[PDB]
């Protein structure tokens, strides 16, 4: 029924979700040639844009079973991972409207971005995601680049200048967005440069050019934040921190 | 010397029309833009193409082409540049945050480059007329959003308003309130004077003045451009009184944030016995009846009066009258006031519109005064706000295009500071 | 804000859809050819709301869809069922078996990107696109899962644009099946957080209203859908007529809807005329006021004596007096002030057009957002609990992938719209 997983019927491929699931939990590790969802990850992407709700979010529970047994060295083929399925989870993923489907589309980027070896190579394809017409998409995933800086932080990365410019030219279109939550995310999301640089920097390049009501709410964000200026230590390590 | 006029929304166009209509026929304009006179004081409101065609330096702006397409189709197509003439597809929908934040914010850019080209085809500019209503999102939203980019760009020059003090007798959306409550308050640092007009005001005026059982949007329109016609006239003709945009502060506003004249014209007479004296006439503008903004001036004290007359007015009559009023009814000046009134003169008759619902008058008055009593009028609005937000009924609209909901509570803090400031310059 | 974008659901919103065509294309002089046979000018002024052109005549703005072809042929087979463009028709040939879960979750969703499609087609040839408008059944399971499902997947192609809805009740004065509580349930659970504005359509109102005032000793579809069709025409009046006030679909939520969860609408009509030819009653304007705030015409089984009107939207049609109208609409409301909300001065507003439908001279549309409507959701939760207590027919739903959780949010959430109804309803100035 491993073929099944493409099947018409909804039923039919919801139950070869949960065939997966199990597989990537009771299988080997060193894993068998019936574990070939590495070198065709189109399969998987596949099973993310899932036409039935309920299946997509059994494809998506799946997918991070899967994510988390590939933690198993040696695969450093997560380069060709990221490309091909984070933008169907920011997509669809963290577009959707069901909750329990959002919160493990997050869970997946989340350890997608730590088999990486710094942020940039997620950040990137999640920001053209910035700009959809859907808010609630814009919302969601202005949340998640937060968390994804939050915890994991800019080390490692190529050019950080050229990551801080392109993550800080959509914020003063995101702070004037005509949704509600997606300003408020964005408030957030600015703490969380707070947090990893100072506020120096921040104010001449990106506060100056806010509504003043929404450089005050910042304000009182930054006195409601106890720890150092950067943060001695990163809440979550990537996958190269843990071995050596 | 020139002025430009900026009208927007439904109800800044449609008044921009009876008025360029009037100013036309008061100058001697046709519809074509041609005049017959060889061998502006009214260029101060149109320019000249080499080819003889007299222009009006007017913009109308509305997120929504319906109302500007009849203008560009209607009688005075020809005379206005269609480059003057800027439409949306999308308008605010009664709701000052679209008009100001998400939608108006996509033709910010466009109105500004237009209006940048009457400024460069003048020598000395003096400023800009800005026509709009409180209650709609265009002309509540945009209009407060395009007073803000003016005060960047062409700071040094003043800035006028004929904003339509919103009235239940015509009014087309529960949240007027709160729309004129929002752009009172940010345009109150940019507008240097304003001049309000209370829908019901005029409503009743036509009523009862010209026996209209109930009047249309054209009604209200011919009686507003009327008034609007007698304070720009100064401007159009070469006067004594308000000369320039200047002088209308100078003369009228004592203080930044009390910039809001009360405007009484006299008389209106149906089209259908004998002409009225200068001493009737006078009188009249201190009768609450004909008033523009629904007041009490007998409940608060004076701080400006100024007496625009026009027609077959001579200055003796005038001071006979003053004189009679002065010491037959109760103008209380504050103590700290010059107490004397200011006199204008333009022995041009007032000019109606052919075949109107307004006589031609031998002479006419058009006076204005800056009273505290007008601040009844923001009580008024002030309590329908508070009724409202009280509940935060219908804030989710706002909040929903871009807008903080602090953003409501600062601006009634402002009306609130702007009721105290007219309390304390009253005593 | 100009092109509205029609879509009918399900075998009530095809049939309600169908006859709401019939109407509007009389009363803009368009016979089923397409062709324009009117006299007056304010027909065509706008027309470009609902309808297209063909350059060869006016076509209307609707999809049709439905998971059982059945409803398709009786369209097709109508008076103006060849007036439709053909490819607008999207049509699944399994069905729902009043499912809402079918339609919603399993059958419904293989078959919306079809639908999509079409509804990208009309909104590509739309200068403005204003909004949509979703004519369905909440108790049935195309109309109802499918419909909500539509609505959904609309809201996030279209975040933009205004989702007006036509909802009919269900009731077991007029039920087709017993499982009709949990899909009305399920779906105002989805109206409530999906569309701007909702006009509540009770059946057991239109039921009432052909018994006991029309005096029908059985009342059939036919009887029901003439009240509904008549309804939904004087609602949009104002949308395709030039008027000044409630000219779009924003304008009217702006002025309707204090707050987003409370946007259902009790809408009422008068007079209440039978399917025969016509009346002679005449009626005179203090007449219209008083039959218009009657619960007896009511489209929506609740009295208006149990709740305050938060908004009032009132709709008059024919050659009146105009000045006799705001006498009129003035005093109902001085003299029924209790009935009001304070804290939203100037709620009330009166609309006139004239031009009547064609039948009548002079007619009075009502639109209300009163709390008196949680009464209609009161019904409605009582029978949903009556079953839901003992989980009677809830394998169909589980069967098709739902979770037993989902109808404790919709019960809960339908629950917390009533309280709120109820909150405002005792809310005062002081
Ligand atoms: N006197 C007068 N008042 C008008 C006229 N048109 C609109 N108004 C007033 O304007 C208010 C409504 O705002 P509108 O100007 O119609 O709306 P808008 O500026 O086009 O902005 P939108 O909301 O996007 O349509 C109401 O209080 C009306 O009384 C008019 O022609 N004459
Ligand atoms: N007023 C009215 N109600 C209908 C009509 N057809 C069905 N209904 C109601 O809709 C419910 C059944 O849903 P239905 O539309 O038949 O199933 P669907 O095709 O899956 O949406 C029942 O409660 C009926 O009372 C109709 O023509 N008029
Ligand atoms: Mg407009
Ligand atoms: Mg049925």
């Amino acid at each position: 029924l491993e073929q099944r997983a493409s099947h018409k019927v909804w039923k039919a491929r919801l139950n070869a979700y949960q065939e997966l699931n199990n597989l990537f939990t009771k299988s080997s590790v060193i894993p068998n040639d019936v574990a070939n969802y590495w070198l065709d990850p189109e399969l998987f992407a596949s099973y993310i844009v899932d036409s039935n709700v309920v299946a997509q979010e059994n494809a998506i529970i799946a997918l991070h079973t899967l994510l988390e047994y590939i933690s198993q060295v040696p695969n450093v083929s997560t380069s060709k991972l990221r490309l091909q399925w984070i933008p169907p989870l920011v997509e669809k993923g963290l577009s959707s409207s069901r909750a329990a489907t959002k919160a493990k589309a997050t869970d997946c980027i989340m350890l997608l971005t730590q088999s990486d070896t710094s942020i940039q190579q997620t950040v990137n394809l999640m920001l053209p995601s910035l700009s959809n017409k859907l808010p609630r998409l814009v919302s969601s995933c202005v949340k998640c680049l937060a968390t994804i800086i939050e915890e994991f932080g800019f080390i490692n990365v190529s050019d950080i200048n050229i990551l801080l410019s392109e993550i800080l030219e959509p914020l003063p279109k995101l702070s004037s967005h005509a949704d509600r939550n997606v300003r408020s995310e964005t408030m957030n999301l600015i703490l969380q440069i707070y947090k990893w640089f100072g506020k120096e920097l921040l104010q001449e390049l990106l506060l100056e050019k806010l509504k003043p009501i929404q450089q005050r709410d910042l304000s009182r964000m930054f006195e409601k934040y106890e720890g150092t200026i950067p943060p001695k230590q990163q809440p979550r390590l990537f996958q190269w921190q843990k071995e050596q | 010397r020139e002025c430009i006029s900026i009208h927007v929304g439904q109800a800044g166009v449609q008044i921009g029309n009876a008025c360029w209509e009037l100013y036309c026929l008061e100058h001697g304009i046709q519809p074509d833009g041609q005049m017959p006179s060889d061998k502006d004081s009214f260029n101060t409101f149109f320019s000249e193409t080499g080819a003889g065609k007299h222009v009006p330096r007017a913009v109308f702006v509305d997120l929504e082409p319906t109302v500007i397409d009849e203008v560009r189709t209607g009688t005075y197509r020809q005379l206005f540049h269609p480059e003057q003439l800027i439409t949306g597809k999308e308008d605010a929908a009664n709701n000052y945050a679209r008009g100001h934040y998400t939608i108006g914010k996509e033709i910010i850019d466009l109105v500004l480059d237009r209006i940048r080209k009457l400024a460069d085809q003048c020598t000395g500019l003096q400023g800009f007329s800005v026509f709009h209503s409180f209650g709609g999102g265009t002309g509540s939203g945009f209009t407060s959003l395009l007073m803000e980019r003016l005060s960047v760009d062409y700071g040094k020059k003043s800035k006028l308003e004929f904003s339509i003090y919103p009235a239940p007798q015509v009014s087309t959306a529960v949240v007027e309130p709160y729309n004129s409550i929002l752009t009172t308050h940010t345009t109150l640092e940019h507008s240097d004077c304003a001049f309000m007009v209370d829908n019901e005001a005029i409503y009743d005026i036509c009523r009862r003045n010209l026996d209209i059982e109930r009047p249309t949007y054209t009604n209200l329109n011919r009686l507003i451009g009327q008034i609007v016609s007698s304070i720009t006239a100064s401007l159009r003709f070469d006067g004594a009184l308000n000369v320039d945009l200047t002088e209308f502060q100078t003369n009228l506003v004592p203080y930044p944030r009390a910039h809001f004249p009360l405007a009484t014209y006299a008389p209106v007479i149906s089209a259908e016995h004998e002409q009225l004296s200068v001493a009737e006439i006078t009188n009249a503008c201190f009768e609450p009846a004909n008033q523009m903004v629904k007041c009490d001036p007998r409940h608060g004290k004076y701080m400006a009066c100024c007496l625009l007359y026009r027609g077959d007015v001579v200055p003796k009559d005038v001071n006979a009258a003053i004189a009679t009023i002065k010491t037959k009814r109760t103008i209380q000046f504050v103590d700290w006031c010059p107490t004397g009134f200011k006199v204008g003169i333009n022995y041009e008759p007032p000019t109606v519109v052919p075949g109107g619902d307004l006589a031609k008058v031998q002479r006419a008055v058009c006076m204005l005064s800056n009273t505290t009593a007008i601040a009844e009028a923001w009580a008024r609005l002030d309590h329908k706000f508070d009724l409202m937000y009280a509940k935060r009924a219908f804030v989710h609209w706002y909040v929903g295009e871009g807008m903080e909901e602090g953003e409501f509570s600062e601006a009634r803090e402002d009306m609130a500071a702007l009721e105290k400031d007219y309390e304390e310059v009253g005593v | 804000m100009r092109e509205i974008v029609h879509i009918q659901a399900g075998q009530c919103g095809n049939q309600i859809g169908a006859k709401f065509w019939e109407v509007i294309s009389d009363e803009h002089g368009i016979d089923p050819t397409g062709s324009y046979h009117g006299d007056s000018d304010l027909q065509l002024e706008r027309i470009n709301v609902y309808y297209n052109e063909a350059a060869n005549k006016y076509v209307p703005r609707a999809i049709l869809v439905d998971l059982e072809p059945g409803t398709m042929d009786s369209v097709r087979s109508g008076p103006f069922g060849q007036i439709f463009r053909p490819d607008n028709f999207v049509f699944g040939q399994s069905g729902a078996g009043n499912n809402w879960a079918k339609g919603h979750y399993t059958e419904g969703a293989e078959l919306v990107d079809s639908v999509l499609d079409v509804v990208r087609k009309e909104s590509e040839s739309c200068d403005c696109l204003q909004g949509f408008q979703l004519t369905h059944s909440l108790g049935g399971g195309t109309g109802s899962g499918m419909g909500t499902l539509l609505i959904s997947k609309i809201r996030e192609e279209y975040p933009d644009r205004i989702m007006n809805t036509f909802s009919v009740v269900p009731s077991p004065k007029v039920s087709d099946t017993v499982v009709e509580p949990y899909n009305a349930t399920l779906s105002v659970h989805q109206l409530v957080e999906n569309t701007d504005e909702t006009y509540c359509i009770d059946n057991e109102a239109l039921y009432d209203i052909c018994f006991r005032t029309l005096k029908l000793t059985t009342p059939t579809y036919g009887d029901l859908n003439h009240l509904v069709s008549a309804t939904m025409s004087g609602v949009t009046t104002c949308l395709r007529f030039p008027g000044q006030l409630n000219a779009d679909l924003r304008k009217l939520a702006v002025n309707m809807v204090p707050f987003p969860r409370l946007h259902f609408f009790m809408p009422g009509f008068a007079p209440l005329t039978s399917r025969g030819s016509q009346q002679y009653r005449a009626l005179t304007v203090p007449e219209l006021t008083q039959q218009m705030f009657d619960a007896k015409n009511m489209m929506a089984a609740c009295d208006p004596r149990h709740g305050r009107y938060l908004t009032v939207a009132a709709v008059f049609r024919g050659r009146m007096s105009m000045k006799e109208v705001d006498e009129q609409m003035l005093n109902v409301q001085n003299k029924n002030s209790s009935y009001f909300v304070e804290w939203i001065p100037n709620n009330v507003k009166t609309a006139v057009c004239d031009i009547p439908p064609r039948g009548l001279k002079m007619s009075a549309t009502f639109i209300g957002n009163s709390t008196a409507i949680q009464e209609l959701f009161k019904r409605i939760s009582e029978q949903f609990t009556a079953m839901f207590r003992r989980k009677a027919f809830l394998h169909w739903y589980t069967g098709e992938g739902m979770d037993e959780m989902e109808f404790t949010e919709a019960e809960s959430n339908m629950n917390d719209l009533v309280s709120e109804y109820q909150q405002y309803q005792d809310a005062t100035a002081d």
